[PDB]
């Protein structure tokens, strides 16, 4: 994929959900469908569990490498934590390429 | 063979106690300089004696200059386990090519 990640012929399926309709008060017979419903919403919890396979880093580089570090000069807040209002703050993007390898 | 120079006599003697070190890089952890079309192969003609080439590599440089980067890596070749050989010792290695198409 151009945006990134793993191209999959059969990716994780789509999981679709709706609220079943509950009609309002209907006192008569009509052959047109019921358009009057009780307004309602639903809530709940969803847990996802993924398993990942890892590739060990096996390298003979002598000197230290570049690491992703938490580094800020005079921080007024901590990054990747809630704000004083409760709003979660992420200042910078984090990619995967840090360790170095020869061609 | 130990070589010594006194007032331009340049004598040569053989050191029977001296060692040579040999290792093969099985995990491909060093920069691989071989397939790049450079000199130092075994001669075409069997009687010919040849010098072994010096090992070296180029890492990342910065801004098309001679200066390094933070991702410039140093590989120490002493940090591989190697086999030490005196006069009576020998070294042996075996390799199986992976499946490729016929030329």
């Amino acid at each position: 994929p151009a945006m990134g990640g793993f191209g999959l012929k059969h990716p994780p399926p789509m999981m679709l959900i709706k609220n079943t309709p509950v009609p309002g008060n209907i006192t008569s017979f009509s052959d047109v469908p019921v358009s009057s419903f009780i307004t309602q919403y639903s809530t709940g919890q969803v847990t996802v569990e993924m398993e990942w396979e890892l590739k060990k880093e096996n390298s003979k580089r002598w000197n230290p490498e570049i690491q992703y570090t938490n580094n800020y000069n005079d921080p007024q807040f901590v990054d990747f934590a809630p704000d004083s209002t409760g709003e979660y703050r992420t200042t910078r993007p984090i990619g995967t390429r840090y360790l170095t390898r020869p061609l | 063979k130990e070589v010594t120079v006194q007032d331009s006599t340049t004598t040569i003697a053989n050191n029977l106690t001296s060692t040579v070190q040999v290792f093969t890089d099985d995990d491909y952890q060093l920069p691989y300089v071989v397939g790049n079309g450079t000199e130092g192969c075994l001669p075409a003609f069997p009687p010919q004696v040849f010098t072994l080439p010096q090992y070296g590599y180029a890492t990342l440089n910065r801004d098309n200059t001679e200066n390094p980067t933070e991702r410039s890596s140093f590989f120490c070749l002493e940090y591989f386990p190697s086999k030490m050989l005196r006069t009576g010792n020998n070294f042996e290695f075996t390799y199986n090519f992976e499946e490729v198409p016929f030329h």
